[PDB]
C-alpha cells in the first residue's frame, strides 16, 4: 500500500505496520500447515517386518 | 595472518615483513635473531598462516626446557616400544615437521650432541631414535630464533660449522625493544584498545601522555607480551577503564 | 632416567567363559541348540492337516503329461530318469551320456534318449530339459512361427554366435555374422525375449526367514532398542531339588545339589549379563544408527573394534566374541551384527570411512551413465570429486567389486 | 656400476685428484676414514663413496654419532635379543646389527664415549658382534666408512681420541682440499648452484653476476667449504629475486649489520 505512504501516517502507520505484520503472520502460518501436512504426505506407514 | 597483531609501525617491521614475505614462498632456513620478551613466535606465526605451505603443520616445540636427555631421544623418535614401559614413539613433532617446517626457541642449551644429530637430520633426516627402524624422511622445512648472540655462540662454538651453516639460511633480526618506537605507541595503543575491548571494560581509560612517555622510557627489553604483561599490570593500576588512563604499572614487585 | 623394562606386577585358567564366549560367537539357533543339550542333564536348568493340499513341483506336472502321452515301458522309464534329475531352471542337469548310463540298457543309447528328450523337449514348457541351454532357446524360437521378422538373424546368431554376445561385442559381432547395422540389435533383442530358464518360472513361492533378536523401532528419535524376549534364553532353578537337598538324609548330597545349583546360578546370570552388556553395546549402537541407519549406510561412519569396546568397559575379545552371529530388525528390518564395522578410507571427506552403500549407489550412477557403455572408474572419480570425497580409480575397481558392478567395457549395451 | 654423480660438484682444485685416489680406493672393502670440513664435500664424500659402494652392496647404513643419547645407544651397539632392554619381543638387531655387509658410515662426531669407542674397536674385531644378553657371538661382515674434521693426531697427542681409536682407525687418511685451499671451480660451482638455485626459484633468466661478486667470492675465506659458499649462493639468488638482472654482490654474513 505503497508501503504506508503516509495518508494519516499516525494510526494509518500504525494499522498499516499491524497489518503488515499480520499478513506475513498469516503467510507463516499457513507455510506452516502446509509444512506439517507435507510432512504427513510422505510420512510414511508402518508395515510388519 | 596473525591477526595481522603486534603492529610495528617501524618500517623495518614492514621490511622485515617483506624479507619474510620473499621468504614465504621459500623454503629453507632461517634464523630471527629475536629480543628477551620480543615475540619472535607471533611472527612466526604471521609467516605460517602466509606460508608456502601455510596449510601445512605449524608446531611450536623447543628444546630449551629438554630436562630430559631422553626428551631429546622421542623427539629424534623411538622404536615401537624401545627401551620399554612403553608402545610407540610419541612421534607428534617428527608429525608436524614431514608437511612442515621447523621452529625453536631459544636453540642455546642443545647438547651438542643432540645438535649434531639435528644435523645429520638436516641433509639427510632418517628415521631416528628408532630402535634400528629404517630411515624414514619428513618433509620438514625449518626457522630459526632466538635472542643469544650468535658471536658469542661462535665464539662459544656453540654452533659446529656444519651446523652455524647448514643450520642457519636467513637472519630476522628482531628490532630491539627500542628499536621501533613508533612501532612501540602503534602497537601499544593496539593492545590499549584490544585489553579495553576483552577485558570488557566499561570504557576506556585511554593513557596518559606522561604515562605514555614513562612507557616510551622502559627500555622494556622483554615486550613479548612482556608489554601485554607490563599491560595488564597497568591496567590492574587504573584496575577500572573508566576514568580516563593515568595509573600506569611497571614493577609489581613493589608492595605500597 | 635410563629407560628400559623393569621386573614388576599367576595362576590357572578354566575354559568356562571362554566356552561361554564359544556359545556367543556361535549363532543363537544352533546355541540354542547347545543349550538344550547342555540344559538336559542340568537338571535344576529349566489339526494334524490345516489346508493339506499337494502341489505339482512342475517335474509332476510334466509326468502328469507324460502320462497322457503315449509311451512304453522303456520309453517310459527313460523319461523318468530323466525327470528325475531335473534342475529348478528347467535346463538338464545331466547330460545324455549320463542318463544313457544310468538307464543302464545297452539297447538303450545316445540317439534313443535323445529322440525320448525331444518327445518330452517341448511338452510343457517350450525349452525344458534344456541340457546345456542354448538350443532350447532355439527350440523356444522354433515354436514361435517364422513369420515373426529378424528371426533368421536371431536364429544365425544363436547357431554359433554366442560368444560376440557375451562380451557384449557389437562391433566384432557385425563383422564376424555380418549382420546388419542398427538391425542385428532387433534379432538380439529377440532373443533377449526368449523365457531363459523357462522351468525356473514354475518357481514362485516361498516363506518367511530371519529372527528378528534386537528391535529397535526409532521411538521418538534415538530409537528405543528391544531385544526380543522369547529369544532370549532363560533356566528356572530347581527349587524343589532346592528343597530337595538339605532335607537329604545325605545333606551331603543334597548341600552339593545346591551348591551346583548356585554355579549353574552363576552361570546363567552370567549369560544374561552377556546379553545385557551386548545390550548396552547395541544402545551405542542404536545412537549410531539414530543417524547412520536415519541415514543409511550412505551416511555411515566406519567403526572399529576398538571403538566400540573403547565406549563400554567390554574387552575387545568381549565384543568381538559378543557379537559374532548376531543380527537384529530394525525400522529398516532385520540387520546382522557383523555387518555394523567397516573399514576406514583416505577420503577427502575430511575423515576416515566406508564406502558401503556409497559405494552400491555409485554403481548405481555408473549404470546411470549412457546405457550404451558402463562408467568407466574415471567416471566414479569425477563423481566422487562432485561428492568431494576423496576415491581413486583402483580404490573405484575396490569399491565396483564390492557393489559387485559389471566392468567398464563388459557392460556396454546397445542404447 | 654407474654414474650416480649426483650433485658433487666444484672440484676444479685437486679435489678431482682426490676423486681420483678415492676412486683408487673404490674397490677395496676395507676400513674407509677420510678427513675434511663438515657439511663440506664431506658427507657428499659420503655419497661419494656410496657410489663406490656398488649399487648391488648394499645399505649405506649412515652412522649419526651425535645421537643414541647414553645407554642403549650401547643395546644397538652390542645388540638387543634379551628382555628387559628394547622392548623384548624379537631379538632387536641393533643399527650394528642392521648393517650386515652395510657401510660403517662412521661419523667423526667427538662425543665423549670412548667406551663406545672400545666397543666399535670390538666391532672392529674379527668381523663378529654380539647382542644384549646376546647369547652367542656372530661373525659380522660390513663396509667401514669414517672421515674426519679436526686433528686426530693431535687429540692423540692430546690423548682424546683412544690411541687404539686410531690405532684401529685409518687404513689410510683422506683430506680435502680447502674452501681457503680449493679455490678453484669457484665461478665454475658457483654458477652450478646458481643454476639450481634460479630454477626452483623458477628465475625466468639468469640474473648474471658482476666481478666485483667474484672478487669478493676469491677474496671470502667461505669457512664452511661447499655448503656456506653455497649457501651464499641461494642466498644472491633470494636478496636479488630478479631474472636476467646481473649480479653486482652476494648474500652470506647477515650477521653483519645492514646499513
Ligand atoms: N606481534 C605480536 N603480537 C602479539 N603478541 C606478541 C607479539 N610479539 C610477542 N607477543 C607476545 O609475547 C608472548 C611471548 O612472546 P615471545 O617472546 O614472542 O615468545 P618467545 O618467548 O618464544 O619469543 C607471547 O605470548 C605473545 O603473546
Ligand atoms: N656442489 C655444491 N654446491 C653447493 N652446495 C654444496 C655442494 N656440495 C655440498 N654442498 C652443501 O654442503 C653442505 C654440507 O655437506 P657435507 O659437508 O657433506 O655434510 P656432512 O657434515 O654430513 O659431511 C650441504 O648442506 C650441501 O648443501
Ligand atoms: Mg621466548
Ligand atoms: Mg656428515
Ligand atoms: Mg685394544
Amino acid at each position: 500500500r505503497w508501503l504506508e505512504l503516509g495518508l494519516t501516517d499516525e494510526e494509518k502507520q500504525n494499522q498499516l505496520e499491524q497489518l503488515a505484520e499480520q499478513y506475513d503472520e498469516l503467510k507463516h502460518e499457513f507455510e506452516k500447515k502446509l509444512e506439517a501436512k507435507r510432512r504427513k504426505i510422505t510420512q510414511g506407514d508402518d508395515l510388519a517386518p | 595472518e596473525y591477526k595481522d597483531n603486534l603492529l610495528g609501525e617501524a618500517n623495518s617491521f614492514l621490511e622485515v615483513l617483506e624479507q619474510v614475505s620473499h621468504l614465504a614462498p621459500l623454503d629453507k632456513p632461517v634464523l630471527i635473531i629475536g629480543e628477551r620478551g620480543t615475540g619472535k613466535e607471533l611472527i612466526a606465526s604471521r609467516l605460517h598462516y602466509l606460508s608456502s605451505r601455510w596449510q601445512g603443520p605449524f608446531i611450536s616445540l623447543n628444546c630449551a626446557a629438554l630436562n630430559e636427555n631422553l626428551l631429546d631421544s622421542e623427539l629424534f623418535g623411538h622404536e615401537a616400544g624401545a627401551f620399554t614401559g612403553a608402545q610407540k614413539r610419541h612421534p607428534g613433532r617428527f608429525e608436524r615437521a614431514d608437511g612442515g617446517t621447523l621452529f625453536l626457541d631459544e636453540l642455546a642449551t642443545a647438547p651438542m650432541m643432540v645438535q649434531e644429530k639435528l644435523l645429520r637430520v638436516i641433509e639427510y633426516g632418517e628415521l631416528e631414535r628408532v630402535g634400528g627402524s629404517q630411515p624414514l624422511q619428513v618433509n620438514v622445512r625449518l626457522v630459526c630464533a632466538t635472542n643469544a648472540d650468535l658471536p658469542a655462540m661462535v665464539n662459544e662454538g656453540t654452533f659446529r660449522a656444519d651446523l652455524l651453516d647448514r643450520l642457519a639460511f636467513d637472519v630476522v633480526q628482531l628490532p630491539p625493544l627500542r628499536e621501533r618506537e613508533s612501532d612501540i605507541m602503534l602497537m601499544a595503543e593496539y593492545f590499549a584498545i584490544q585489553m579495553c575491548r576483552e577485558i570488557k571494560l566499561p570504557l576506556f581509560p585511554g593513557f596518559t601522555e606522561r604515562a605514555r612517555e614513562t612507557l616510551l622510557n622502559y627500555r622494556w627489553p622483554g615486550n613479548i607480551r612482556e608489554l601485554k604483561n607490563v599491560v595488564e599490570r597497568s591496567v590492574y593500576r587504573h584496575g577500572t577503564s573508566d576514568y580516563p588512563l593515568d595509573d600506569i604499572i611497571i614493577d609489581p614487585f613493589k608492595r605500597r | 632416567m635410563k629407560q628400559g623394562l623393569q621386573l614388576r606386577l599367576q595362576l590357572a585358567m578354566t575354559p568356562q567363559l571362554q566356552q561361554a564366549i564359544r556359545l556367543l560367537q556361535l549363532s543363537t539357533l544352533e546355541l540354542q541348540q547347545e543349550l538344550q543339550q547342555a540344559l538336559e542333564s542340568n537338571p535344576l536348568l529349566e489339526l494334524p492337516v490345516y489346508q493339506g493340499e499337494t502341489t505339482q513341483t512342475l517335474q509332476d506336472y510334466l509326468m502328469w503329461q507324460v502320462e497322457l502321452t503315449p509311451f512304453t515301458d522303456t520309453d517310459r522309464a527313460i523319461a523318468t530318469s530323466i525327470v528325475d534329475a531335473v534342475d529348478d531352471t528347467g535346463y538338464l542337469t545331466i547330460q545324455i551320456e549320463d542318463i544313457v548310463d544310468s538307464i543302464g540298457d545297452d539297447e538303450i543309447g545316445l540317439e534313443e534318449v535323445e529322440a525320448v528328450l525331444k518327445r518330452i523337449q517341448r511338452f510343457d514348457p517350450v525349452g525344458v530339459a534344456a541340457k546345456d541351454l542354448r538350443d532350447c532357446l532355439l527350440i523356444q524360437l522354433s515354436q514361435f512361427a517364422k513369420e515373426t521378422p529378424w528371426l533368421e538373424e536371431a536364429r544365425l546368431i544363436i547357431s554359433d554366435h554366442l560368444d560376440l554376445l557375451a562380451n557384449h561385442d557389437f562391433r566384432t559381432l557385425m563383422r564376424v555374422t555380418r549382420l546388419k547395422e542398427e538391425v542385428l540389435k532387433e534379432a538380439v533383442n529377440l532373443i533377449q525375449s526368449l523365457d531363459p530358464r523357462p522351468g525356473q518360472s514354475i518357481q514362485t513361492s516361498e516363506p518367511e526367514y530371519v529372527i528378528p533378536d534386537v528391535l529397535v523401532r526409532k521411538v521418538s528419535g534415538r530409537w528405543t532398542v528391544e531385544l526380543n524376549a522369547d529369544s532370549i534364553p532363560r533356566l528356572k532353578i530347581n527349587q524343589q531339588y532346592a528343597a530337595m537337598g538339605n532335607s537329604a538324609r545325605n545333606d551331603a548330597d543334597g548341600q552339593f545339589i545346591r551348591s551346583n545349583l548356585q554355579e549353574a546360578r552363576w552361570l546363567i546370570k552370567s549369560l544374561e549379563s552377556r546379553n545385557d552388556t551386548l545390550l548396552r553395546v547395541s544402545r551405542c549402537i542404536v545412537e549410531q544408527q539414530q543417524a547412520f541407519f536415519e541415514q543409511g549406510e550412505e551416511y555411515m561412519k566406519p567403526m572399529v573394534l576398538a571403538d566400540i569396546a573403547q565406549a563400554v568397559e567390554m574387552h575387545e575379545s568381549t565384543i568381538s566374541r559378543v557379537t559374532t552371529q548376531k543380527y537384529l530388525h530394525s525400522p529398516r528390518g532385520i540387520f546382522e551384527l557383523k555387518y555394523f564395522f567397516s573399514s576406514h578410507v583416505n577420503t577427502e571427506g575430511g575423515g576416515e570411512a566406508s564406502s558401503t552403500a556409497i559405494r552400491a549407489l555409485v554403481k548405481k550412477l555408473i549404470a546411470a551413465e549412457n546405457p550404451a557403455k558402463p562408467l568407466s572408474d574415471s567416471k566414479l572419480t569425477s563423481m566422487l570429486s562432485e561428492q568431494g570425497i576423496m576415491v581413486a580409480r583402483r580404490t573405484v575397481a575396490k569399491y565396483r567389486e564390492s557393489l559387485s558392478i559389471p566392468p567398464s567395457n563388459q557392460r556396454k549395451q546397445l542404447v
